[PDB]
C-alpha cells in the first residue's frame, strides 16, 4: 500500500510559462512511475512512463525526473493545450497500483 | 488502430448489480493486462481490479474486495467487470487500460492506452 | 607607495621554519624509500610512483635548500652561479615532478578501480617505469630556462648578489610564457585530469554501492519471507523485493539485464501466490531467487563488492591524501604567479596590489616547501606503519 | 659628448630599478649608473663626476648624459632593470657599443 502524494493541489500559470510538478511515495518504488493528463471529461493520457522516458506522441516540453522517492513532472513551455489535471501513478505491480490527488493547472 | 471500448454502464438502485464489460480492438488480451481504474464523480482515479489472458493472476482493491469480480474472454477480445451488492461509493465513470507483461518495455509504460469511460451511478 | 617593506618577521620566522622543514621532510621522505624499497618491494605501479614522488621530494629538499640561507640574510647569493642555478630551477622541477606523477598515480587508481581487466600487469610495471624516465625527464627539461637564464648578479658598487632572472630583452615575454606554463600545464590540465579520473572513480564506486546496496534490500527481505507466516508479511517483504531489484537492474550488458529479468519474474510469481492467500507457496517460490542469484547476478555482485573495498584500501587514502594536500599547498603559488603575470602584462596597474604580490611570493615559495615535509605523514595510516619496527630495528 | 636612452615598459618603470652597466673586450659587465626604483641615484669610480643620469616620467625613458668620455670609457653599454625584492629579474636592453 504504497500511498502517492502530489504537493500542488492546484497550479495558475500563464501561457508561456515554466510549471513543476512533484510526486512522493511511501516506500521506494524504483522508477515505475508514470504521468497522466487528464482533460475534463475525457479519459486519462499518459505523458512520462519510467518516470523520464517521454510518451510517443507527446511534445517534448513536458518533461520527468526522479531523485529517489521524489518524482517531478516539469513543462518549460506552457500552451493553451496545457491546461488539464495531471495525475501522478506507482506501478510497481499490478496489484499495487496507486495515483496522486491531482493537480489541476489554471 | 489500438483501442480499448467500455459498456455496460447505467443507473441502478443500491445494492443492485451491474455488468460492466472492455471491449478491445488493435491488440490482444493475450499479451496485456487488462485493469479497471475508477474516478468519482469530482475526485481522483483509483485503482479497482485487474485480470490476465495469462496464467490468470487477478487482484481487487482493499475497498471493493468480495463484491467484484473481473473476468476476461479471449475468444471475444474483451474484459468483464461483474459488480453485485453496490454501494453509494462505487458511483463513479469507469476506465478500463491496459498494461504488458514484465519481460520488456512494454511492462514500463504503464496504461499507455485508456478507455473512453462508462458512467455506473448508484 | 614605492617604500614599504615587511622583512622585519619574514626574515626571522621563515630561516627557523624552513630549516624545521628541511630536517622533517628529509627524515620522512627518506623513511618513505627505505620502506617502500624493502618493508614492500616495488611489486605495484602506485609503489613506483611513490617512491619516484618521494624522491623528487628529496632533490627539493636537497638542492632548495640554499634557499634558506638565501632568505635568512636579506637576499645575498654567496654562492656559485651553478648553484643559484641549481637551486632556482628545483623549485620548478619539483612542481612539474610531483603534479606529473600525481597524475599518473590518479590514472592508475582510475584503472585500477574501474578498469580491472582492461589493464594487464606484466605490461605495466615496464609502463610505469618508461613513464617516470619520461616524468621526470620532462620535469628537467621544463626547468632549463630556469637553469639557463638564471645567473649571480652584484647589485651595483656594493658586494651584495643575488641569484637572478636574466631576461635579455625589456619586452621579454618568457617570464609571462614560464609564468603561463607553471599555470596551465603546471596546474591546469593536470588539475583537470585528476579531477576526471575521480570523479569516473567516483561515478563507479556509486555504480558499485547501489548494485550492493540494491541487493541488500533483497538480501534481507528474502530472510524476512521464511521467518514469517501470515499471508500479509510476505507480501510487504516481495514489494520491497521488487522494488531493489528494479533499481539494482539500473546499474550495469544484455546479460547484466537479462539476469534481473527472471529475478523480478521470480518476485512477481511469489506476489501471485502470495496474493492468492498461501503462504508455502510463496516462500517455496521466493527461494529460487537464490538459484538464479549465482546463475547471474552473483558474478557481478563480486565484481561490486571487490571494486568498493579498492576504496578502503591504504594506497588509495594516502594518494587523494597527497593530491589534495598537493593542490592546497600550490594553490597559492600559482594564484600569485597568475597575479604576476598580469601585472607584467598591464593588466592590473596598481602599486597596492604589487606590493602585495612581491611580499607574497616567498611565502607561497614556502607553503609550497612545506608540502614535502607533510607528504610522508600521511603514509603513516596502516600497513605502511612497520616503518615503526624498522625505526627501532 | 653623447646621451643614451632607455625605452621601458611602463611595468618595468613604476617599480624597477633602471640603470646602465658597461661591458668592454677582456672585462665583465661592470656598473656605471643607476635611478629610480625607491632609492637614490648611484654612480660608479670613474664616472661620479662626468656622467649625469636624468629622469623622464611621461615618455617613459631615463637618459644617461656624458659629457667627458676620456680614457677607455668606451664600451658596450646595457640597460638593466633589477627588481631585487622578491624574485631578483634582470631585463637587460640592447648594447650600444660607443667609438
Ligand atoms: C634531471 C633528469 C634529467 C634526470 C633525473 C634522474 C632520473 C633519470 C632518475 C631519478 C629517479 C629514477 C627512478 C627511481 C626509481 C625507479 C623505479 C625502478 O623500478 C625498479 O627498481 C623495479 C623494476 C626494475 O627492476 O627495473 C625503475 C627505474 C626508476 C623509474 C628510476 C629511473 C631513473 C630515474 C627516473
Ligand atoms: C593547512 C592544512 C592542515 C589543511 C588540511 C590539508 C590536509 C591535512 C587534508 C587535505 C585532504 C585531507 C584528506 C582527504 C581525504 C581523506 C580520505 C579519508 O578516508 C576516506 O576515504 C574516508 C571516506 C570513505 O572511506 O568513503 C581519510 C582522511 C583523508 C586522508 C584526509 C586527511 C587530511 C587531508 C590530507
Amino acid at each position: 500500500d504504497i500511498q502517492m502524494t502530489q504537493s500542488p493541489s492546484s497550479l495558475s500559470a500563464s501561457v508561456g510559462d515554466r510549471v513543476t510538478i512533484t510526486c512522493r511515495a511511501s516506500q521506494s518504488v524504483s522508477s515505475a512511475v508514470a504521468w497522466y493528463q487528464q482533460k475534463p471529461g475525457k479519459a486519462p493520457k499518459l505523458l512520462i512512463y519510467s518516470a523520464s522516458s517521454l510518451y510517443s506522441g507527446v511534445p517534448s516540453r513536458f518533461s520527468g525526473s526522479r531523485s529517489g522517492t521524489d518524482f517531478t513532472l516539469t513543462i518549460s513551455s506552457l500552451q493553451p493545450e496545457d491546461f488539464a489535471t495531471y495525475y501522478c501513478q506507482q506501478y510497481l505491480y499490478y496489484s499495487l497500483v496507486t495515483f496522486g490527488q491531482g493537480t489541476k493547472v489554471e | 488502430e489500438v483501442q480499448l471500448v467500455e459498456s455496460g454502464g447505467g443507473l441502478v438502485q443500491p445494492g443492485g448489480s451491474l455488468r460492466l464489460s472492455c471491449a478491445a480492438s488493435g491488440f490482444n488480451v493475450v499479451d496485456f493486462s487488462l485493469h479497471w481504474v475508477r474516478q468519482a464523480p469530482g475526485k481522483g482515479l483509483e485503482w479497482v481490479a485487474y485480470i490476465s489472458s495469462s496464467s490468470g493472476s487477478t487482484s481487487y482493491a482493499d475497498s471493493v474486495k468480495g463484491r467484484f469480480t473481473i473476468s476476461a474472454d479471449t475468444s471475444k477480445n474483451t474484459a468483464y467487470l461483474q459488480m453485485n451488492s453496490l454501494r453509494a461509493e462505487d458511483t463513479a465513470v469507469y476506465y478500463c487500460a491496459r498494461w504488458g507483461y514484465w519481460p520488456g518495455e512494454p511492462w514500463w509504460k504503464a496504461f499507455d492506452y485508456w478507455g473512453q469511460g462508462t458512467l455506473v451511478t448508484v | 607607495c614605492p617604500k614599504a617593506g615587511r622583512h622585519n618577521y619574514i626574515f626571522v620566522m621563515i630561516p627557523t621554519l624552513y630549516s624545521i622543514i628541511f630536517v622533517v621532510g628529509i627524515f620522512g621522505n627518506s623513511l618513505v624509500v627505505i620502506v617502500i624499497y624493502f618493508y614492500m618491494k616495488l611489486k605495484t605501479v602506485a609503489s613506483v610512483f611513490l617512491l619516484n614522488l618521494a624522491l623528487a621530494d628529496l632533490c627539493f629538499l636537497l638542492t632548495l635548500p640554499l634557499w634558506a640561507v638565501y632568505t635568512a640574510m636579506e637576499y645575498r647569493w654567496p654562492f656559485g652561479n651553478y648553484l643559484c642555478k641549481i637551486a632556482s630551477a628545483s623549485v620548478s622541477f619539483n612542481l612539474y615532478a610531483s603534479v606529473f606523477l600525481l597524475t599518473c598515480l590518479s590514472i592508475d587508481r582510475y584503472l585500477a578501480i574501474v578498469h580491472p581487466m582492461k589493464s594487464r600487469l606484466r605490461r605495466t610495471m615496464l609502463v610505469a617505469k618508461v613513464t617516470c624516465i619520461i616524468i621526470w625527464l620532462l620535469a628537467g627539461l621544463a626547468s632549463l630556462p630556469a637553469i639557463i637564464h638564471r645567473n649571480v648578479f652584484f647589485i651595483e658598487n656594493t658586494n651584495i648578489t643575488v641569484c637572478a632572472f636574466h631576461y635579455e630583452s625589456q619586452n621579454s615575454t618568457l617570464p609571462i610564457g614560464l609564468g603561463l606554463t607553471k599555470n596551465i600545464l603546471g596546474f591546469l590540465f593536470p588539475f583537470l585530469i585528476i579531477l576526471t579520473s575521480y570523479t569516473l572513480i567516483w561515478k563507479a564506486l556509486k555504480k558499485a554501492y547501489d548494485l550492493e546496496d540494491n541487493w541488500e534490500t533483497l538480501n534481507d527481505n528474502l530472510k524476512v519471507i521464511e521467518k514469517a507466516d501470515n499471508a500479509a508479511q510476505v507480501k510487504d517483504a516481495l514489494t520491497k523485493m521488487r522494488a531493489a531489484a528494479l533499481d539494482a537492474q539500473k546499474a550495469t550488458m544484455k546479460d547484466f539485464r537479462h539476469g534481473f529479468d527472471i529475478l523480478v519474474g521470480q518476485i512477481d510469481d511469489a506476489l501471485k501466490l502470495a496474493n492468492e492467500g498461501k503462504v508455502k507457496e510463496a516462500q517455496a517460490a521466493a527461494e529460487q531467487l537464490k538459484t538464479t542469484r549465482n546463475a547471474y547476478i552473483q558474478k557481478y555482485l563480486e565484481r561490486a563488492r571487490s571494486t568498493l573495498d579498492k576504496l578502503n584500501d591504504d594506497i588509495f587514502k594516502i594518494i587523494m591524501a597527497i593530491v589534495l594536500f598537493f593542490f592546497f599547498s600550490w594553490i597559492p603559488h600559482q594564484i600569485f604567479t597568475f597575479l604576476d603575470v598580469l601585472i607584467q602584462l598591464g593588466i592590473i596597474r596598481d602599486c597596492r596590489i604589487a606590493d602585495i604580490v612581491d611580499t607574497a611570493m616567498p611565502i607561497t615559495i614556502c607553503i609550497a616547501y612545506f608540502n614535502n615535509c607533510l607528504n610522508p605523514l600521511f603514509y603513516g595510516f596502516l600497513g605502511k606503519k612497520f616503518k615503526r619496527y624498522f625505526l627501532q630495528l
